[PDB]
């Protein structure tokens, strides 16, 4: 019962599915960082997705790293309606 | 079934069309053909011409 999110529903117009866009493993081992990077554009009724990851190794919670990297698109979207408001999700099950 | 042609039931499936200008997601298909090389062609590439 995790869709805490939303709890009412309506008519629905787009159900895409694929991969995952955080594809990184942590199980490999500890030690170093993901960077997940993400470029949200709503032009002429259409949205584009870009994401890159690399690792940092030391987590310094200060700045973000000295490097450039390119941003490849993932997904482009179709749908066409107006957006002006962001808001973002978080995990969270409960006090441990 | 003992009733006339023109009483006779017929399935009707009617489809509307509607040119919503943002979207633009669905719609049929396009045929493509034989791919050449060393030849001076006219080539049409996902909309490249
Ligand atoms: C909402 O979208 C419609 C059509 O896409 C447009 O006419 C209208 O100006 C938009 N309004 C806002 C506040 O973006």
């Amino acid at each position: 019962s995790e869709f805490r999110v939303y709890s009412s529903a309506n008519n629905c117009t787009f159900e895409y599915v694929s991969q995952p866009f955080l594809m990184d493993l942590e199980g490999k081992q500890g030690n170093f960082k993901n960077l997940r990077e993400f470029v949200f554009k709503n032009i002429d009724g259409y949205f584009k997705i870009y994401s890159k990851h690399t690792p940092i190794i030391v987590r310094e919670p200060e700045d973000l790293p000295q490097g450039f990297s390119a941003l490849e698109p993932l997904v482009d979207l179709p749908i066409g309606i107006n957006i002006t408001r962001f808001q973002t999700l978080l995990a969270l099950h409960r006090s441990y | 079934p003992t009733y006339g042609v023109g009483h006779q039931p017929y399935r009707v499936v009617v489809l509307s069309f509607e040119l919503l200008h943002a979207p633009a997601t669905v719609c049929g298909p396009k045929k493509s053909t034989n791919l050449v090389k060393n030849k001076c062609v006219n080539f049409n590439f996902n909309g490249l011409k």
